RNA sequence: AAAGAGUUUGAUCAUGGCUCAGAUUGAACGCUGGCGGCAGGCCUAACAAUGCAAGUCAGCGGAUAAAGGGAGCUUGCUCCUGGAUUCAGCGGCAGACGGGUGAGUAAUGCCUAGGAAUCUGCCUGGUAGUGGGGGAUAACGUCCGGAAACGGGCGCUAAUACCGCAUACGUCCUGAGGGAGAAAGUGGGGGAUCUUCGGACCUCACGCUAUCAGAUGAGCCUAGGUCGGAUUAGCUAGUUGGUGGGGUAAAGGCCUACCAAGGCGACGAUCCGUAACUGGUCUGAGAGGAUGAUCAGUCACACUGGAACUGAGACACGGUCCAGACUCCUACGGGAGGCAGCAGUGGGGAAUAUUGGACAAUGGGCGAAAGCCUGAUCCAGCCAUGCCGCGUGUGUGAAGAAGGUCUUCGGAUUGUAAAGCACUUUAAGUUGGGAGGAAGGGCAGUAAGUUAAUACCUUGCUGUUUUGACGUUACCAACAGAAUAAGCACCGGCUAACUUCGUGCCAGCAGCCGCGGUAAUACGAAGGGUGCAAGCGUUAAUCGGAAUUACUGGGCGUAAAGCGCGCGUAGGUGGUUCAGCAAGUUGGAUG
């Protein structure tokens, strides 16, 4: 399935995610098709929590891409 | 050496035995058309080609051969039967 | 890391004060000073360039208390920022948090302004910073946390604000013991015993 | 969409061989050198001659080592 | 099969020892290129102005 | 959004080498033992003990023969209205991904640009369907061989397993007219009827079939680029083209049969050595030079070699078969195995870690979901291996204590120091408090839009209650007492740092110049300190300085360097004018 899921950037105990659109057969840290915007669970003042770029997420949900379960519960933040 | 891989090797032989039958039955239906094209029997060319085309297609739908392999035989064999004129 | 140990034996070398002492007075009387550190420093010769380039790097580096790991990185953030790296080297050493506790005057000298920020007594903007390398920005309060106020050598250190001369790029409310780093200095507000560009001369040999 | 070469062989049935000269700059010394490509094209009407200036376009591979075709003979 | 120098002030590498060698020529000795490092077998003496040495 | 020093001479200038200061590292090794964070960790050689891929009850058959309702005996007890609930051999799907390594590969592997003759499960839109039968077989029962593991003989039985028949435009072939080919159920609910409204029937969901377009993935082709060697110059015979056939998802000498005699090569074919490639990395002022650990894209391999099967996809790392080498179990009958997964071993070596924790997060795999898996991962161990930060109380005063001295016998030397403190106690210690990594999940109410029967069931939002963190806490706050933390290399030079005491061409030093043969600033030392510091030194390697391979940017009368001279093939280069052209050149745009 083409899927939309989170990729770990960041560092140890300070996670950072990317909302990649990948193959769902690739590894979760490499070989994506695009990156629609990030997600940051340890954001504080000045740092955004999500930048989720809804014109390309609309294209890929149009093309039949699957959000995972958290990316699905982060596009319900609109 | 895990019970899941012992099961796949065991049931790929059952499918190797089964699918060898259905591939073998396709080669012989194309022999009889080719032997009737070689031996110039136009009246037995259509006797075998009307036998073979239902068997080429019925096996290509269950995936024993490919549906482009199936169309390739029917296009080439019925191109030789029109060449018997 | 800090240089520790004997601070009488420091100031003979380069020549001046360098403000590394213990109480309420001045420079150079009770430690019988007229001479040189070394194996025999009773006859001299050849006070020229390279050894004075290396006096000039090592005079600054014993005032402020850096080692050469941090100090060479201060050369990096001079040559990265635009214009006048010799003054950029000194503004970076003056925005330093244990330097500003000295320049505010809440601390006695820098090596008890280093040890006063480190024991979590200085707040910057209502917090606790205990790194004596925290570069302060133009318009930060540098206050004192309210558990170290009644310990008297904080207040007993506030009197040579008037006797060392006014610094005149901070302001400091002595009632709450809370400064305000008003702006960075430029190279007319710093003492003239140093030769700022002779550290840039000590870089490529 | 088009390369243009001089025919340097005719000797194959239905196949012609062109040389396509290009002047590339040398990557370190900067001299503009001549640099050659010897392609095989498909003349199905079997009518290009050694010395012809021809135009070839790229097609699907017609033989092993033969994947260009004849477009149009420019001059002779 | 090389010749190494023993840079102590007196050693005990007794004819089948198991030295580590390292690079570095000794300018006086013609045709040696290596030093026996001092501390995979033996170090002894006073040295006091150390490595590679012993430790009072 | 670019610095040079040292060294050929009695001195000189020049040519030229060596040596050095510099930055780096997957580093080793010598010296010590404070911390934190974030990283990184078999570069060498292979053989391996012992512990990680499996989920779905929607297919039978076992087990339970619910507690319940009884009955008989009477709360011991078996059969039951009913018979629960929960657990494994078929089957779908996954195992082709994730994870490891870099042996092979000098080229279509990789990079860059483009192409056309194709396949692609799951996913997303469409379009048309899912009608009716049949024969087996595994479990199981049984027997035989075997000590067992395990094989191999009969007899039963099921399905979404398998096979015919039926139908089919939007598919295949013929492209004339025509011929050709699918599928499977299950689950939740249901008012009217056919009856044992078991079922049919309606309707939902998950499926299944045909197909078209997409998305993803893959396969193919072309051109250019891609190490050193000519002390490798010729290589090729399906070789190179053509046609006929075959084969492939698909183009194709991919194969084949014949015709033809071509194809590649001094712009380096062939052979030989070496080597996964790239983004990058390291140096550099740039040009370049060196290199491909970590991280990422591609490739190859999975003990060594050959092969295929199954599948949408493999010629398959915890798949099959065969051959080989090796290893193991044996009751000699018969068998089994592959850490270049993770941890760990022995081994090699200068050198590189724990037989750890959890699926809590983010993936991935099956599932309708609950969930169940997962050495991916998230994390904890170990290690200065890097890098960054931090840690060892006073803006003073002779009391110039000693101990360490020389007489400069007063002086220099510890030279605006202490043992007193009014002393700030974080970092480590103990204690107390406390976030964030948590989105979701059961439930039981509600609204909604399917639906025909908004009946119901399910689905999507909603508020209620309940619940799940491996790290186990970061962080904050108290109390104890200065208490628990300094070393390493140099000191003749050019390092604008520099007495002596032993030793005397010995012992020894040294990167170069060189030192040492009786006062030693060069060797080995308490009179006493310049670095830079949880480091510090020396080995190795890499580029730099090197204008010392010079494209930027060098030389050849005498320092190295003009063939002994011609003539000439390729090549390189070419006077002048008008025109055209538009490959180099140049400008802009687009990808």
């Amino acid at each position: 399935m083409v899927t939309i899921r989170l990729a770990r950037g960041g560092s140890k105990k300070r996670p950072f995610y990317h909302l990649t659109v990948t193959n769902s057969r690739n590894a979760r840290d490499g070989r994506f098709v695009e990156r629609i915007g990030f997600f940051n669970p340890v954001a504080t003042g000045g740092e955004v929590r999500l930048s989720v770029d809804q014109e390309r997420a609309t294209y890929w949900l149009g093309q039949g891409a699957q959000p995972s379960e958290r990316v699905a519960q982060l596009l319900k933040d609109a | 050496n895990t019970p899941s891989a012992k099961k796949r090797a065991k049931q790929a032989e059952k499918r190797r035995s089964h699918n060898a039958s259905l591939r073998s039955m396709v080669r012989t239906y194309i022999k009889n058309v080719v032997k009737a094209i070689d031996a110039k029997d136009l009246e037995k060319a259509q006797a075998a080609f009307t036998a073979a085309v239902p068997v080429i297609d019925r096996m290509a739908d269950k995936g024993i051969i490919h549906k482009n392999k199936a169309a390739r035989h029917k296009s080439r064999l019925s191109g030789h039967i029109k060449a018997l004129s | 890391a800090r240089y520790i140990g004997p601070k009488c034996k420091l100031s003979r070398r380069e020549g001046t004060d360098l403000f590394l002492k213990s109480g309420a007075r001045a420079l150079d009387s009770k430690c019988k000073a007229e001479n040189v550190p070394g194996q025999h420093g009773q006859r001299r010769g050849r006070l020229s360039d390279y050894g004075l380039q290396l006096r000039e790097k090592q005079k600054v580096r014993r005032i402020y208390g850096v080692l050469e790991r941090q100090f060479r990185g201060y050369y990096q953030e001079a040559s990265r920022r635009k214009g006048s790296t010799g003054e950029n080297l000194l503004q970076l050493l003056e925005c330093r948090l244990d330097n500003v506790v000295y320049r505010m005057g809440f601390g006695s000298t820098r090596s008890e302004s280093r040890q006063l920020v480190s024991h979590k007594a200085i707040t910057v903007n209502g917090q606790t910073v205990n790194i004596p390398s925290y570069q302060v920005k133009a318009g930060d309060v540098v206050a004192v946390r309210e558990k170290s106020k009644n310990q008297l050598r904080i207040a007993q250190a506030l009197e040579l604000c008037g006797q060392r001369g006014r610094v005149e790029w901070v302001e400091v409310d002595l009632d709450k013991k809370a400064g305000t780093f008003k702006s960075a200095p430029a190279r007319s507000d710093l003492s003239a015993d140093i030769n700022e560009n002779l550290i840039v001369e000590l870089y490529s040999k | 969409r088009t390369l243009t070469g001089r025919v340097v062989s005719d000797k194959m049935d239905k196949t012609v061989t062109v040389l396509i000269e290009r002047r590339v700059k040398h990557p370190i010394y900067g001299k503009y050198v001549k640099r050659s490509t010897k392609l095989h094209a498909h003349d199905e009407s079997n009518q290009c001659r050694i010395g012809d200036l021809v135009t070839i376009r790229e097609t699907r591979p017609l033989a092993k080592t033969k994947a260009w075709t004849l477009v149009d003979i420019v001059e002779r | 099969e090389v010749s190494s120098y023993i840079g102590g002030e007196g050693h005990n590498l007794q004819e089948h020892s198991v030295v580590l060698i390292r690079g570095g020529r000794v300018k006086d000795l013609p045709g040696v290129r290596y030093h026996t490092v001092r501390g995979s077998l033996d170090t002894s003496g006073v040295k006091d102005r150390k490595q590679r040495s012993k430790y009072g």
